[PDB]
């Protein structure tokens, strides 16, 4: 069996500068086994965060995100106009590999 | 079989 | 450091044609290579990967056998081996290769490819 | 963060470990330790031991019932986890206290350190009959408890552990190897002379490697063919010193050579495991159940220490031979070949915040 | 009794000689001298000249042109046989003064004294190939005649001979070699071991050569087959030093022995010419011109002066090599063999009283 | 050391048997074998001969291809083959072994043997 | 062409002590490849000169012979009873080997 | 060629 995958919400819009969170959770324990995707449209994805928490080079520090049990998040501390993207939360513990359905911002 | 603990930490 | 890709284009339904990723800088067996199609509108799914250094090779269910990979060392390139093709199997194919030692994530994206049919 | 446990089969013991591979840096090894939960009211025996133990284990002369593997303890430290003792009035580490504080005032620690120039971990590649459990170098630890310590285990209130000995490749950058030979024959007194270098000492698995070689023919005959070796070097040590290799790949040049001339090229060439899996007892790095870990890296020596240590050690070197043409007033009788090699190294980096996980792709 | 003669192309010459095979005992080595017939009138020029010189000749390179050998001069003496010189004031032998009589006062002495440690007559077996002239050590002696040092050779006026440096078998007997070997193995510390005795340390040609091999198997590990070998040395010196050596036979027993046992054998073999035409390069000791000479004879070194003498050496040794079944948790991976060799002597005795004739069965 | 021979009788012209000499204490290449006839009230006439060491055989023009030997190193023993035989052939038949290393004479000499038609 | 050997005298009666001479020669020269038999009725031969002036072992002083050139003699000093027996000279120089007629004692 | 003499000495 897959990891049948949920995340939420699915988008908001605000204004800039403000801390908004996305949560990711899955259908069994993951230990850590997780990560997170960014894509902008016609633009091949992007990886964000890797073994749950890892930060990839280059990323500013407002990109923050956590595990919580099964339970798993991610977040901006203060968002900047030019993060108006596509975001992902990935697992990786087992094939078949699964994806999520996606995120918008606006 | 081994088990994982979390961390309050 | 780029990867590049071709062999798709339009076709009509049953046949099949050989897309292929070339690599550069790296050795296959420096890496493993993944494939993600992308629906229309959708998000992103898992459909083949290689692991030369292994030697194994993975394919999901849905394209399961109608469905195959290949690859050399020396021309540093992969093919996407396919037969029976469905119109609505139409997507957005993207190639990525991530470490061997270790797998934790994509890197390198390729500028994509599509198909369609008339 | 996030740590492992195990517990027992009676219901009543539980362990808990910050990680599972430990690092060895030659000049010193890392220290272990760990806690323990435990149930009082479970035992009345008023002892309570554990014991740390590493060993060569393998098939047994020819035994083929499971299990039977003789065992050779190469190290051995034991203690006994409760009631405590005064030889424990030592330092303890941060996460220690902070476990204890989750757990509350039920639970006792444990600690070792390995003696420095002992057996890394490593696995012999077991072929299809080799059924049975795997053969290498183990480092395990077992948790246990009775009232006379004549007393020998017990199935139900037993609990092993295993881990991993290994090694990084060192920061510094080394010399790089090369080396030159000169041949001489008998009717003629033009010797024949070879180089052959490399790029660097050190390499990462699935990293190509590339040798420069230059050709000096000074005599009549002529450069028929020019072998490509490279090969593992196997260190064997039971009950006495044995030795013996095994060739990993391997390549033989079409180049010639015309008489009384030279000649230079480059040559690559990549070790990899799909070529070689029918193979047996190819060095391979210590598993840990049934991971299909990849090659073995080359295990390097105690320093300038050079002692005569147990178990099993490893090496790489590379080497080159030269068919030369037969003719004269020899014919068959004579030999003509003349080759050189150089040694090498193999093995991963030291990791960067996070040690290679359990089979990641789990299917 | 009676005795060799030859004369020269240009009817004015004729040489006498004693003997053709002259005998060396390492400790000393037997005088060559003779006397030679001229006439006086065919000459004017006032002088006369012999040259006894050794040299190793072969085919040089790859020089097919026949007669183009190299000639390296291992020594070289030279005389003015005539006018007489104040350095010919020696005594002689009585035959000389009677074939001095037999002839008449017209004709003059020569004699030489060969310095010891010199290659012995020695020749390479020829292939079918090999059409041109044979390759080995050679004894020769030429007699010509001029006006002046500077002239070379004349063909109408000019003869040569040959002869054979040879050895004879000493005649007190010596030691009797034996030698015995042992093995450990890794996983079992009950070590194999070996050893093998002859009859005597000399031989003769055609006369069968028999060995005693005893058999200590104590591990679980059977011995499955058993090589026989008899190997030739080969000693190359023309501008370096070289080895390598040729079977003449060979056999592999098909003994084989139970774990932990112990076992004894005697075996017998026989060398010779029949098997062993198609092979080049094999030692055949020198041949006259074209007599089909038995295999080389062993050539004993000068005795312990262990010098670094020039030239080809000869010698022999037997070898015995034990295959045992592999297993265990090594398979193919490792080697098994065990092997030990013991040298020996094997060549003709002294002549009672009459040195081999040149091909009895004239046809 | 003495050597024994064998394989004669009484026969009918044509045919041919097998006679044969054993020798002993010494090997073949230690040596070299011959074989005379005697007609009867008639001198000696050497037939064949056998040079194990180097192989070769050498046989009278009166014989030659109708007669030849055969020997074995194992065996210590030589075997006479001959074909259209005739019956003036009929002579005592003698064998004996002379020194390889080398040949001066003829030392050991068997018991003979004689053939006869009727 | 094979060795055509002339031996000579046939045979003689004489008493016992003479000295009695049986002569050889060849059609072409054989240096000294050259050996003397004897045999006895209903014996197998025996070799008495070898080289043409070797002894055998145990051959009586008596027993004598010589090289003349191209000619060739055996001959006994003084006679004795038990030597009346049959006699051959013999070549081996070249193939096919050939033997004389032989001689008599009487 | 070869040759060969005697010896009546």
């Amino acid at each position: 069996s897959d990891i049948q995958m949920t995340q939420s919400p699915s988008s908001l819009s605000a204004s800039v500068g403000d801390r908004v969170t996305i949560t990711c959770r899955a259908s069994q324990s993951v230990s850590s086994a997780v990560a997170w995707y960014q894509q902008k449209p016609g633009k091949a994805p992007k990886l964000l965060i890797y073994s749950a928490s890892s930060l990839y080079s280059g990323v500013p520090s407002r990109f923050s995100g956590s595990r919580s049990g099964t339970d798993f998040t991610l977040t901006i501390s203060s968002l900047q106009p030019e993060d108006f993207a596509t975001y992902y939360c990935q697992q990786y513990k087992y094939v078949p590999v699964t994806f999520g359905q996606g995120t918008k911002v606006e | 079989e081994s088990e994982s603990s979390s961390f309050h930490s | 450091v780029q990867l590049v890709e071709s062999g798709g284009g339009l076709v009509q339904p049953g046949g099949s044609l050989r897309l292929s990723c070339a690599a550069s800088g790296f050795n296959v067996y420096s890496s493993s290579i993944h494939w993600v199609r992308q629906a229309p509108g959708k998000g992103l799914e898992w459909v083949a990967s290689i692991s030369s250094y292994y030697g194994y090779t993975y394919y999901a269910d849905s394209v399961k056998g109608r469905f195959t990979i290949s690859a050399d060392t020396s021309k540093n390139t992969a093919y996407l081996q396919m037969n029976s093709l469905r119109a609505e199997d139409t997507a957005v194919y993207y190639c990525a290769r991530s470490r061997q030692f270790w797998y934790s994530g994509l890197d390198y994206w390729g500028q994509g490819t599509l198909v369609t049919v008339s | 963060t996030r740590v492992f446990k195990k517990a027992s089969p009676n219901g009543k013991l539980t362990v808990y470990l910050g990680k599972r591979d430990f690092v060895d840096h030659i000049d010193l090894v890392d220290p272990v330790d760990g806690v323990v939960l435990v149930d009082p009211e479970y035992l009345k025996e008023r002892r309570v031991y554990v014991t740390l133990t590493c060993a060569f284990r393998y098939g047994r002369e020819d035994l083929d019932v499971l299990g039977l593997t003789f065992r050779k303890d190469l190290f051995v430290a034991n203690v006994q986890s409760f009631p405590p003792a005064p030889e424990d009035k030592k330092p303890l580490t941060r996460l220690q206290e902070r476990l204890i504080k989750k757990l509350g005032e039920h639970a006792y620690p444990f600690t070792f350190e390995i003696p420095p120039n002992l057996p890394c971990s490593v696995t012999l590649q077991p072929g299809p009959e080799d059924t049975g459990k795997a053969c290498g170098v183990d480092y395990e630890v077992k948790a246990f408890c009775a009232e006379n310590l004549e007393e020998k285990i017990h199935k139900r209130n037993s609990v092993r552990l295993v881990i991993r000995k290994v090694q990084y490749a060192p920061e510094r950058p080394g010399p790089q190897p090369t080396a030159e030979t000169t041949r001489q024959f008998l009717m003629s007194d033009k010797p024949l002379h070879l180089e052959a270098s490399l790029d660097k000492e050190i390499y990462y698995h699935g990293e190509p490697i590339s040798v420069n070689v230059h050709v000096t023919n000074n005599t009549n005959k002529t450069v028929k063919k020019i072998k490509i070796s490279v090969r593992q070097y196997a260190d064997i040590c039971l009950f006495n010193t044995a030795q013996y290799k095994c060739p990993v790949a391997m390549e033989e040049a079409d180049d010639t050579v015309a008489p009384s001339s030279t000649f230079c090229k480059v040559y690559t060439l990549t070790p990899f495991l799909a070529n070689n899996r029918e193979k047996r007892g190819l060095a391979l790095d210590g598993k840990l159940k049934h991971e299909d870990t990849n090659l073995a890296s080359s295990t390097l020596l105690r320093e300038g220490a050079n002692r005569e240590i147990l178990g099993i050690i490893v090496s790489y070197k590379v080497k080159v031979k030269l068919v030369v043409s037969r003719g004269g007033l020899l014919g068959d009788l004579a030999s003509s070949d003349v080759a050189v090699e150089l040694p090498f190294t193999l093995m991963h980096p030291k990791p960067k915040e996070e040690p290679p996980h359990r089979e990641v792709p789990e299917s």
